[PDB]
């Protein structure tokens, strides 16, 4: 019942502007403060701004310049806006009652933007099983996935039929400026010449998605 | 305005050990009490452990305990499980006539101390297809080892590379509390096809694993 949806991530090109909407059902609006926060891939969280239950809205000192936090009674949303970003503005978006003091606390689920300098699909080879792998063993297999911007790529095994003993690894970034990654899987080796492998890799940034079988190398 | 300075950024500790976080208020919060704890594990979102400095959610393990008394609020975990990996947050509020303002102190991240574990070491050469791109990537895959601290060299022709690679390594598991780790080392693909054998080497305390591969040899 009580819920909040943030709305209105995607895509910005540096000098854009983000406008993020965060819809509250089971409750008004207009009855709490609400915050918005954000959390750039793998770093802390940080507190944007404020809107008091009156209205009043208090930003972050380094938020003030470019941003807005407004409030619609009408459609139960508060409104995050921040323009002229730059990279470091790549976040997960969070509007939150933070609860420091009170029992009631409540975060939409977070709504990714991602300012991008560059589009660049990813190219997939493979690892592919060593022909060393123990007989009646274990055998480590998988996809290397180079040269893609921005970030994220998500990686699945079968289509996700395969999840045990995969790894996929958080990406570098790379001394060109793009992202790689692998993603790795152990098998049974006596699968290898059974069981079919293929890793799925998504980058919805340059709408591409690879899908790549990945088999012992021929001697 | 307010921050909250909180530490350690870090530690490890073996389960059913007590584990003490702390926070400092730069100044006064509101009503010296609207702090709380949050807890965040690998992909989800933040989720709120105890507030009112010391005032336990319904439903979160009783393990959790916060205190707090001047500026200096303590989060506290009595036995730690496995189960309690994560980073951890405070966040304050400070309030006035005309002021609302929140903070989060920068996080603790808690790693769970095991028995120490030697990885599984696999050497991936680089595939004929992206050697038709000009540069070639050799994955070296320490899987399953504990602790992360791991020395990871490569070696082409027995010569030692430098500044030509760069690891990754992941989260600490679910399942055995261990990590994994990537070493990629990147090539033209004309020194590939200069120099034959290819080796990563692995070091952890007083071993070292190293696995190779002749390029073309099957
Ligand atoms: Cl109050
Ligand atoms: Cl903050």
């Amino acid at each position: 019942e009580v819920q909040l949806v943030e709305s209105g991530g995607g895509l910005v090109q540096p000098g854009g502007s983000l406008r993020l909407s965060c819809t509250a059902s089971g409750f008004s609006i207009d009855s709490y403060g609400f915050s918005w926060v954000r959390q750039a891939p793998g770093k802390g969280l940080e507190h944007i701004g404020y809107l008091t239950a009156g209205g009043r809205a208090f930003y972050a000192s380094w938020a003030k310049s470019r941003s807005t936090i407004t409030r619609n009674t009408n459609e139960n949303t508060v409104t995050l806006k921040m323009n002229s970003l730059r990279a470091e503005d790549t976040a997960v978006y969070y509007c939150a009652k933070l609860g420091t003091g009170s029992r009631f606390a409540i975060w939409g689920q977070g709504t990714l933007v991602t300012v991008f300098n560059q589009i660049k699909g990813p190219s997939v080879f493979p690892l592919a099983p060593s022909s060393k792998s123990t007989s009646g063993g274990t055998a480590a297999l998988g996809c290397l996935v180079k040269d893609y911007f921005p970030e994220p790529v998500t990686v699945s095994w079968n289509s996700g039929a395969l999840t045990s003993g995969v790894h996929t690894f958080p990406a570098v970034l790379q001394s060109s400026g793009l992202y790689s990654l692998s993603s790795v899987v152990t098998v049974p080796s006596s699968s290898l010449g059974t069981q079919t492998y293929i890793c799925n890799v998504n980058h919805k940034p340059s709408n591409t998605k690879v899908d790549k079988k990945v088999e012992p190398k021929s001697c | 305005d307010i921050q909250m300075t909180q530490s350690p950024s870090s530690l490890s500790a073996s389960v059913g050990d007590r584990v003490t976080i702390t926070c400092r208020a730069s100044q006064s919060v509101w009503r010296n009490k609207f702090v709380a704890w949050y807890q965040q594990k690998p992909g989800k979102a933040p989720k709120r452990l105890i507030y009112a400095i010391a005032s336990l959610y319904s439903g979160v393990p009783s393990r959790f305990s916060g205190s707090g008394s001047g500026t200096d609020f303590t989060l506290t975990i009595s036995s730690l499980q496995p189960e309690d990996f994560a980073t951890y947050y405070c966040v304050g509020h400070y309030g006035s006539e005309n002021d609302a303002y929140y903070a989060f102190g920068q996080g603790t991240k808690v790693e769970i101390k095991r028995t120490v574990a030697a990885p599984s070491v696999f050497i991936f050469p680089p595939s004929d297809e992206q050697l038709k791109s000009g540069t070639a990537s050799v994955v070296c895959l320490l899987n399953n080892f504990y602790p992360r601290e791991a020395k990871v060299s490569w070696y082409v022709d027995n010569a030692l590379q430098s500044g030509n690679s760069q690891e990754s390594v992941t989260e600490q598991d679910s399942k055995d509390s261990t990590y994994s780790l990537s070493s990629t080392l990147t090539l033209s693909k004309a020194d590939y096809e200069k120099h034959k054998v290819y080796a990563c080497e692995v070091t952890q305390g007083t071993t070292s694993v190293t696995k190779s591969f002749n390029r073309g040899e099957c």
